[PDB]
């Protein structure tokens, strides 16, 4: 299926993706479609910060749903 | 009544800056104190505070509050910024403040974001006593403090005192 990524810039970046797919997969997806290390990514869905271990089936995230790709910030 | 400039809380150099920037953000709405109270606590860089940590904590303690990543949330009062690795946090003093869907609050939301006005009885009787008893935690666990803290708090007046 098709889900969608928007960056802080408003890039809508488009993935091909599976329900069964774990966040981590998505992550490095980005990466080949955007050269963003997964290390400084963060994927938010309508405010809920998503976690690596678990799917995109776990976070109901559909076809067409849109994810917010956001940079980890420490301080 | 407009503004201009730029009021900015940057907190010490400690090691706490993220919590000293939430708890300077309550020490104004409470004592308007634009300062933080919290006695500083030293600490290394991993433990220091993220995005994810300080998003939480904001939901937890109910804050006009948004972490700035691009864009500023036109609806929050209060904006937390990471100035190279030093969190800091400005105001907007002329606004009353605006209680933040979630998208805001973590700073993903959209031009035409709305939120309704912030309840004069609206933070947490006792949030900054919570961010108080949870900061010298491990960071990862301080939104979990406060959250504890603040479901099931402490009846006693004097319940530290007791506690030693
Ligand atoms: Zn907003």
């Amino acid at each position: 299926m098709q889900i969608f990524v928007k960056t802080l810039t408003g890039k809508t970046i488009t993935l091909e993706v599976e329900p069964s797919d774990t966040i981590e997969n998505v992550k490095a997806k980005i990466q080949d479609k955007e050269g963003i290390p997964p290390d400084q990514q963060r994927l938010i869905f309508a405010g809920k910060q998503l976690e690596d271990g678990r799917t995109l089936s776990d976070y109901n995230i559909q076809k067409e749903s849109t994810l917010h790709l956001v940079l980890r910030l420490r301080g | 009544v407009p503004t201009c400039g730029i009021t900015t809380y940057s907190p010490p150099t400690d090691g706490s800056c993220g919590w000293h920037v939430l708890a300077a953000i309550m020490n104004r709405m409470i004592n308007g104190d634009f300062t933080s109270p919290l006695t500083q606590y030293n600490r290394p860089e991993d433990d220091w505070a993220s995005d994810y940590d300080l998003v939480q904590a904001i939901q937890c303690l109910q804050l006009p509050a948004t972490v700035v990543r691009n864009r500023a949330c036109p609806n929050a009062k209060y904006l937390i910024k990471l100035n190279g690795v030093h969190w800091e946090v400005e105001v907007r003093s002329g606004m009353a403040p605006r209680s933040l869907p979630r998208e805001c609050v973590v700073g993903v939301c959209s031009e035409g974001c709305v939120a309704p006005p912030y309840p004069a009885d609206g933070l947490p009787k006792r949030a900054l006593e919570a961010l108080a008893s949870a900061y010298r935690l491990p960071s990862d666990c301080v939104s979990s403090g406060i959250a504890d803290f603040l479901a099931n708090p402490p009846p006693q007046e004097f319940w530290t005192l007791d506690k030693m």
